[PDB]
């Protein structure tokens, strides 16, 4: 997965 | 609390609805902040993107205000140029220069890079990085997808959506925040952390440029995130595919240890830079070209 944390 | 945060936004955004002066919104693609569209300027027939963000689908919105910070205030060759932010409706806008090449994610995942071409790559963020984090800016993001290219084969960092600053007084960040694949042992530690941590993920977006793929990929996001923080650094699949040049440069980047590391400023002074081609190496590798 490319998704990203914030 | 929404409310409140619209009209936080709007004290700081450029007056107006820039779909008066925008024709033919497209839509081309996400990130995790929201989406991206081309547009058209109505009047001179130019192509612009849009970076469109709902406020009430934010983990932290106030994160939003970092799109604010770049734009009026870090500008540069090899940066994604913001032109002008809006607020409409429940959404954060954001009118910026179009990289028409599109996204390093694309030709990583389909072709194979030389080394010259890779070397670009490399040169070009590094130039970035190296000015930002010499005015205390980390991106925190760095991977393929936030890299972009022009038609003619220029390199640009983008989505500048969850950086932080240092300083003296902050010299520091905290958060939990990037990719897991990508982000460094010391973050996934949860220690305190600088620029650093761009380094380490540029790594890992070497490493992507010759396996197609960061490592790991093939575990869930927790599993990857432990056996960066444990394990020793990550290894290229096919280390026989590097030259020795190559091979040195990724050992200076992949460090576990964050004060040993190399720094950006370091790095433009690696001889594996030596093999950079001009934009026009990279100009192949496009879509629109292979």
């Amino acid at each position: 997965r490319r998704r990203s944390w914030y | 609390s929404h409310e409140q945060f619209r009209a936080a936004l709007q004290l700081v955004v450029d007056p107006g609805d820039p779909r008066s002066y925008l024709d033919n919104f497209i839509k081309i693609g996400e990130g995790s902040t929201g989406i991206v569209c081309i547009a058209t300027v109505r009047s001179s027939g130019k192509l612009v993107a849009v970076k469109k963000m709902d406020l009430r689908k934010q983990q932290r919105r106030e994160l939003l205000f970092n799109e604010v910070v770049i734009m009026r205030d870090y500008q540069h060759e090899n940066v994604v140029e913001m032109y002008n932010s809006y607020l409409v409706g429940d959404e954060l806008w954001v009118v910026m220069e179009f990289l028409e090449g599109g996204a390093l994610t694309d030709i990583v995942t389909h072709t194979r890079m030389n080394e010259e071409q890779i070397a670009a790559v490399c040169l070009a963020v590094l130039q970035a990085l190296s000015v930002l984090h010499a005015q205390g800016v980390i991106h925190r993001d760095i991977k393929s997808d936030s890299i972009l290219l022009t038609h003619d084969g220029r390199v640009k960092l983008s989505d500048f959506g969850v950086c932080a600053q240092v300083s003296k007084e902050v010299p520091r960040r905290k958060s939990l925040v990037g990719t897991p694949y990508w982000m460094a042992p010391e973050l996934i530690s949860r220690l305190p952390y600088g620029p650093e941590v761009d380094i380490w993920s540029l790594g890992i977006m070497v490493i992507e440029m010759v396996d197609g793929e960061p490592p790991y990929f093939n575990e869930p996001p927790l599993k990857a995130m432990k056996m960066i923080r444990d394990n020793l650094p990550p290894r290229l699949k096919n280390l026989h595919k590097v030259s020795p040049s190559l091979k040195g440069f990724l050992d200076r980047l992949l460090v576990r240890d964050p004060a040993q590391r190399a720094t950006a400023a370091e790095l433009l002074k690696h001889p594996f830079l030596a093999k950079a081609g001009p934009p026009a190496s990279i100009v192949p590798l496009m879509r629109q070209n292979r």
